[PDB]
């Protein structure tokens, strides 16, 4: 974060197991079940971010 | 009349067939394959009853 004006970099340490997660681990995949298209699915992962 | 599968084409985010084949009233009756005729390279009829 000091010397490093670039992209953000994060350094991390791993999950012994990466099946059983780290304490919370919600993971939402929203989808398009009509095909409307990329900016609409966009639009509506920012307002479910808001 | 063999509906012969030329090509696929994308329609609603997916690939779907594209199929050519002849009219209704052209493969109804077997008198089409009386007077069905050759290119015979030269462009002269020739009709298949000969």
């Amino acid at each position: 974060m000091g010397t490093l004006k670039d992209g953000f970099g994060i350094a991390v340490v791993p999950p012994p197991i990466l099946e059983l997660g780290n304490g919370s681990g919600l993971s939402i995949n929203l989808q398009d079940r009509n095909n409307t298209g990329h900016t609409a699915l966009l639009a509506k992962r920012n307002e479910l971010i808001q | 009349l063999s509906s012969s599968y030329v090509s696929d084409f994308p329609n609603q985010g997916r690939l779907q067939r594209v199929m050519v084949q002849a009219d209704g009233d052209a493969r109804m009756q077997p008198a089409d394959i009386l007077n069905l005729t050759v290119p015979n390279s030269s462009g002269i009829a020739v009709p298949l009853s000969s």
